[PDB]
């Protein structure tokens, strides 16, 4: 399997960006795989 | 070549399964995307250095070099490069994961899986951490992690 890379840009702020979103505090559990679950 | 900058990648029709972030010659990408395998660029192989399933990062040749951290306070940037679509900048405020061992900053922005390692800024464009390992909600929605390694 090929797998590669290809460059898709310049990493740089944009000024007058599009802000979306919400700002969500969330009580999270990380296994020793890297998975994230949240606490219910 | 390793010239600086935010990076598809891909497999081979070609598939776009990741993102990732070319900064002082190495690599920085989320370790489900490649699992570690090399990476051909241009002519050349980048070949694994680190990594951590646990924290899902993985970098190339050489040691892990984004230290930026969000301030916690601050509105950030997803410079978010989803497959087949060109580059764009999303800004929003991060929440937060909570965890037994520390707070996250986390963004509620959804892409598809192959949007994964895209780069998160602060407004001096630093790479706060990469996009992708997070939790889905009860309505259906994404958070992700800003999740950023140690240098
Ligand atoms: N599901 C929604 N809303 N959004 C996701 C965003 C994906 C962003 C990139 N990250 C990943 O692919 C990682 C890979 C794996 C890393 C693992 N260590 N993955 C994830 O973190 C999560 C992990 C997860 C899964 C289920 C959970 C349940 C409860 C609590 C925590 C959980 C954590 N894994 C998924 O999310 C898998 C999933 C679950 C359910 C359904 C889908 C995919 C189908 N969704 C999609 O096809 C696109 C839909 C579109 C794309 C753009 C337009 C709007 C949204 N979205 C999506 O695919």
């Amino acid at each position: 399997v090929d797998m590669y890379i290809e460059r898709a840009g310049d990493i740089t702020w944009e000024k007058d960006a599009e802000v979306t979103g919400n700002s969500p505090r969330l009580d999270v559990a990380l296994d020793e795989s890297g998975d994230f679950s949240l606490v219910e | 070549e390793t010239t600086d900058g935010v990076y598809r990648v891909m497999t081979r029709g070609s598939t776009q399964v990741g993102v990732g972030v070319m900064q002082e010659g190495v690599f920085h990408t989320m370790w489900h995307v490649t699992k570690g395998a090399a990476l051909r660029s241009g002519e050349g192989r980048l070949d694994p250095y680190w990594g951590d399933v646990k924290q899902d990062l993985v970098s190339y040749c050489g040691p892990w070099k984004l230290d930026a951290a969000w301030d916690g306070l601050s509105e950030v940037q997803l410079l978010a490069v989803p497959p087949g679509e060109r580059a764009k900048n999303i800004q929003t405020l991060p929440g937060i994961f909570k965890t037994k061992d520390g707070d996250i900053g986390a963004v509620a922005l959804d892409y598809p899986a192959g949007t994964s390692g895209s780069p998160i800024l602060d407004k001096c464009g630093r790479v706060i951490g990469l996009y992708g390992n997070g939790v889905v909600i009860k309505n259906g929605s994404y958070v992700s992690a800003i999740t950023q390694g140690k240098r």
